[PDB]
RNA sequence: AUGUGGAUUAAUUCGAUGCAACGCGAAGAACCUUACCUGGGUUUGACAUGCACAGGACGCCGGCAGAGAUGUCGGUUCCCUUGUGGCCUGUGUGCAGGUGGUGCAUGGCUGUCGUCAGCUCGUGUCGUGAGAUGUUGGGUUAAGUCCCGCAACGAGCGCAACCCUUGUCUCAUGUUGCCAGCACGUUAUGGUGGGGACUCGUGAGAGACUGCCGGGGUCAACUCGGAGGAAGGUGGGGAUGACGUCAAGUCAUCAUGCCCCUUAUGUCCAGGGCUUCACACAUGCUACAAUGGCCGGUACAAAGGGCUGCGAUGCCGUGAGGUGGAGCGAAUCCUUUCAAAGCCGGUCUCAGUUCGGAUCGGGGUCUGCAACUCGACCCCGUGAAGUCGGAGUCGCUAGUAAUCGCAGAUCAGCAACGCU
């Protein structure tokens, strides 16, 4: 990701309808879930690495 | 009192059991009204009919969850452990006969990458 | 089927009437898996033949069957570069089954319609000698006893 | 199509010029770099050139095409066919 | 894919989380701050190997719990480290932030440190040989341990090609979920790029 | 007749049942009756990720997160037995809303 | 309806190319995302930092001109304290800045051979040497799982187990959940006082180990049958990829060595595009009519989502929806009493059809500053091809194949027939 297009982004725009999530570190526009804040590949990355305090494997 | 439970399928039954009258209680209506399947009566009546004590048991039911195949296999079931309860002296023909065995099957697991159940999305190899 | 012979599914009986053959006839012209509304189906259907016919359901459903089970087949066989058939003897069992298949083939694809009469009257025809049915197992029986000749191989 | 509701929607600054225009009651080309701008019955006599990405391409607008858009009148893709 | 990493794979079973907290509304903001503080600090402390960074918090207080090879330069006599980790959390915003310093028991009983190590010693001029060789014997030493498997991935010694070469010793039973394996990674820079060093590290077993 | 609603909500069940066990000595001690840890349905969230970027998304695989939360309803709300409730100190793992 | 090939366009941004890419990287392309094309500004710069010369300004809320960036003006101005810290307006200095190139340089991650059972090491012995034994033959198993003699003696990664769920029972357990047995409701149902006698939801333990018997077996592995039992010979499904091969995919995740731009290939904005088509391929729904279309009555489940979000009752609309807004951070209030198929009653007597619905016109609702290229939904007119299909080819062996539904991920609006 473009750390300009990233800055911009931060910034405030000067219509509520061009906000946009950009996943956080990363930058990847898409494929990002709202509440964890992270894209698919940042979610697996953190969670492998057990970041995060709650998600674990499944098999149920 | 005499009670008992019956699951499958996620089929979860109650009955009651009353030496009183043949009559069937099923939430409150008849056998005939409640599921009016041939298939159904005949399959809720085998153990009466196999233990040949016919019109001297009232049951009252109550159902919760599963389908009407499985409420009826569960009522059946149930209404066979009752009567092993209030007799055990049938159990070696009620359980030659398969009666008293429950029926360990249900739906099972599906996995991720596959439609359904066991379900298997089109494999062609061009 | 390598390791060997699979078991066989304890097939249940029609308490209606008391005969399997019906549990049969109904499982296999089930569509889509609708099973009540194959066997009413069924039922109607067997009801229009008995009332058409005038005699005994069950027994008319045992003369077609008799009638129309074979009892020699052909299976193909190639060798040596060359296509042959060979004529291999069948079980009962799979005859009756093959019977009803054919019964079913030769219900489906005729214009009278309407399909809960015509399988009736398809079921009268086959009685009678007179049935889609019976003119195939003419030709199955005209074939075998052709490639008789082939018998040798015995496979 | 626009909700009668909200109503039609025109740009404020080519409102001026236009309002400016047939006020003065001049009639020239003017550059329209809007495509959202919709029609209104004072552009009867009033020359638009609107923008296509390449050239500004000049239009003359009559009574005729009220109720559409700018840019329909516009082609935006170049097909001479095979 | 090859292998999962066994501290994802044995996560419920053996190894405990090393951040605990809760919070649902402010959850993004929470790990938004965590993930920030954790990644600066990385990248600012090198000299001393850092084995595992833990926070907990507690409303508004938080706490970050710190194991490293060595105290000398992690905090100074005086303080000068400890101070200018404090000041960059405080223009982190960490509001009330609370300092601890934990040391390992066994400096070379662990995979972090190690790979650490090893990948200095690929890096500054050592060869991958001796540094196998090294480390092997030196993890060998301690007795708690028992299984050592070390992998090296990428470019060495310059050669315009990848060579994937592991040593293997004692015990790496991945498939067995009982085992204990410790998991590391590192990468080692050099002039013509990066190498990737990869450690398994198997402790005991656990019954209970 | 009052009565306080002590949620326990956490994601581990060593730590919830940790928390559980705490505040029925506290309350025990403090003179209070409560009913006890009242088991609740716990919500599944169920999530998928693809294998890796760039296409391969045959195989999946999901992630959960568990969410145990348990029913604390206290009787007599005794002055003494809400300071005590204040006054104790509980892990991270393991947040109390006092309804 | 999506994705690609092939042809145009100034651009249709780039990569992937049989198995192992082609409802792909796009879990939501009108601005943004886009990096493509035109045009207008810009400069040690949109954004950080250290060195010298200029300083207390910078930073901010508004009017005017403009395609917009942006230019000019109206209102506030340092917190410390004499050294300056914070911040940045003009000159540069290094330098930022690049989805520009290089997966034939790489880190990490990932797909296939394949959930196949094979693959190794220590000592010894043999030959000179590249090497062989162990890993050979017989029996048995889903398996290098095991037994028997053999220059072999031992060990390792794998296989099974330990982990989740599902099949039963026992104990603990009663609210927002259920009702055995008692009272109040009197049409609204445990609704209400009461109660663990069972499910109900989450804690502990037991239960399958060829457990026992008869025959085959080298008296050994292993196998058939039989009794108890819920399960009989790994009960069922899962988490779980040994060394390596395919220079396999990914510098368009991120980071990374080298080359390239720096006054541009960086940077802000106005309109257009990725949805273009004289054709082709792959995956899905609708079917091609009676096992049916349509109309009226009518009974059976799961699980999850809900704060700047679900949305009750009531009122107006055929219906999109309009007003309103109880209950809810949620076994409580909404997602209808979670239904569809199912059962009963009526029409159609086989038609290019009362099946079937695309294309093209006339009217509205909803989210959005912005619905023509380019969204979705409701009403009407329109009535096309298509009657089981060519060689070829694909999935499926028990709750299996077929058929009919419900909720969620991205999301204000959807391309939602795809995925879970
Ligand atoms: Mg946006
Ligand atoms: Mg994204
Ligand atoms: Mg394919
Ligand atoms: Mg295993
Ligand atoms: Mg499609
Ligand atoms: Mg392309
Ligand atoms: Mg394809
Ligand atoms: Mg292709
Ligand atoms: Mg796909
Ligand atoms: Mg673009
Ligand atoms: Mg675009
Ligand atoms: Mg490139
Ligand atoms: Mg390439
Ligand atoms: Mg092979
Ligand atoms: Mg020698
Ligand atoms: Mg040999
Ligand atoms: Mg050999
Ligand atoms: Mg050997
Ligand atoms: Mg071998
Ligand atoms: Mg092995
Ligand atoms: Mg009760
Ligand atoms: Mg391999
Ligand atoms: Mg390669
Ligand atoms: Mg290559
Ligand atoms: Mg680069
Ligand atoms: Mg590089
Ligand atoms: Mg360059
Ligand atoms: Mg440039
Ligand atoms: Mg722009
Ligand atoms: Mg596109
Ligand atoms: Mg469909
Ligand atoms: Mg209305
Ligand atoms: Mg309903
Ligand atoms: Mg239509
Ligand atoms: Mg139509
Ligand atoms: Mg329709
Ligand atoms: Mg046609
Ligand atoms: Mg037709
Ligand atoms: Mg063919
Ligand atoms: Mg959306
Ligand atoms: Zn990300």
């Amino acid at each position: 990701a473009k750390k300009a297009l990233v800055h911009k982004a931060n910034k405030k725009p000067k219509f509520a309808v061009r906000a946009y999530t950009r996943c956080n570190k990363c930058g990847r526009p898409h494929s990002v879930y709202r509440k964890f804040g992270l894209c698919r590949i940042c979610l697996r990355e953190m969670a492998h690495a057990g970041e995060l305090p709650g998600v674990q494997k499944s098999s149920w | 009192p005499i009670q008992t439970v019956g699951r499958r399928k996620e089929a979860v039954v109650r009955v009651r059991l009353v030496p009183g009258t043949g009559q069937f209680n099923l939430d409150g209506r008849t056998l005939e009204n409640y599921f009016p399947n041939k298939v159904h009566q005949q399959l809720i009546k085998a153990p009466l009919v196999t233990v040949d004590r016919v019109d001297q048991f009232d049951i009252y039911a109550h159902l919760d969850g599963g389908g009407p195949s499985g409420q009826a296999g569960a009522l059946r079931l149930a209404i066979a452990r009752a009567l092993i309860l209030v007799q055990p002296e049938d159990r070696p023909a009620l359980k030659k006969a398969g009666f008293l065995t429950r029926d360990p099957r249900a739906i099972e697991r599906k996995k991720y990458g596959l439609k359904k159940a066991r379900k298997a999305p089109q494999y062609s190899k061009r | 089927p390598r390791k060997g012979p699979a078991p066989k599914r304890p097939l249940v009986n029609d308490p209606v009437y008391g005969s399997q053959l019906v549990t049969q006839l109904v499982n296999k012209v089930l569509l889509e898996g609708k099973k009540s509304l194959a066997e009413r189906i069924v039922y109607g259907a067997l009801e229009q033949a008995r009332e058409k016919t005038g005699t005994d359901p069950v027994v008319t459903l045992k003369r077609a069957l008799d009638n129309v089970k074979p009892a020699l087949e052909v299976r193909s066989r190639r060798v040596g570069g060359a296509t042959y058939q060979v004529p291999v003897e069948v079980r009962p069992d799979r005859s009756t089954t093959l019977a009803l298949r054919w019964l079913v083939n030769f219900s489906r694809q005729r214009r009278e319609k309407t399909m809960v009469e015509r399988l009736a009257n398809e079921i009268l025809d086959a009685s009678n000698g007179l049935g889609a049915s019976v003119k195939r197992r003419e030709d199955t029986h005209k074939m075998a006893e052709a490639n008789r000749a082939f018998a040798h191989y015995r496979w | 199509p626009r909700s009668l509701k909200k109503g039609p929607f025109v740009d404020d600054h080519l409102l001026k010029k236009v309002d400016v225009q047939n006020e003065k009651n001049t009639k020239q080309v003017i550059k329209t770099w809007s495509r959202r701008s919709t029609i209104i019955p004072d552009f009867i006599g009033h020359t638009f050139a609107v923008h296509d990405g390449r050239k500004h391409v000049p239009v003359f607008v009559t009574e005729a095409m009220v109720g559409h858009k700018l840019g329909e009148f516009a082609p935006t893709r170049t097909f001479k066919g095979h | 894919g090859q292998k999962i990493n066994p501290h994802g794979f044995r996560l419920g079973i053996t190894t405990e989380w090393k951040s605990r907290w809760y919070a649902d509304k402010q959850y993004k903001d929470y790990v938004k701050e965590d993930v920030a503080i954790r990644k600066l600090l990385a990248t600012g402390l090198e000299r001393a190997g850092i084995a595992d960074v833990e926070i907990e918090r507690t409303r508004d207080r938080v706490r970050v719990d710190i194991h490293t090879a060595r105290p000398g330069i992690v905090i100074g006599r005086r303080g000068t480290e400890a101070d200018r980790i404090r000041a960059d959390l405080e223009k982190l915003t960490g509001k009330q932030v609370q300092l601890n310093i934990l040391e390992v028991k066994n400096p070379e009983s662990q995979a972090q440190l190690v790979a650490q190590g090893v990948a200095e010693q690929l890096s500054n001029r050592v060869a991958f040989r001796r540094a196998m060789r090294k480390a092997i014997q030196s993890a060998m030493r301690q007795p708690n341990v028992k299984g050592i498997r070390v992998q090296c991935s990428g470019r060495l010694g310059g050669a315009e090609m990848s060579r994937s070469e592991f040593y293997r010793e004692g015990r790496v039973p991945l498939h067995t979920l009982r085992a204990d394996i410790d998991y590391g990674l590192y990468e080692a820079k050099t002039t013509f790029g990066r190498i990737g060093v990869k450690v398994w590290i198997y402790k005991g077993d656990i019954v209970g | 007749g009052q009565k306080i609603r002590i949620r326990l909500k956490a994601y581990d069940h060593e730590a919830i049942d940790a928390s559980a066990r705490k505040i029925v000595e506290t309350v025990t001690r403090t003179g209070a009756s409560v009913v006890g840890p009242v088991p609740l349905p716990t919500e599944k969230n169920v999530y998928c990720v693809i294998r890796s970027p760039h296409k391969y998304k045959d195989s999946r695989e999901h992630f959960e997160m568990r969410t145990h939360k348990r029913l604390i309803d206290i009787l007599d709300p005794t002055p003494k037995t809400v300071d005590a409730l204040m006054r104790i100190d509980l892990p991270a793992s393991v947040d109390v809303n006092i309804q």
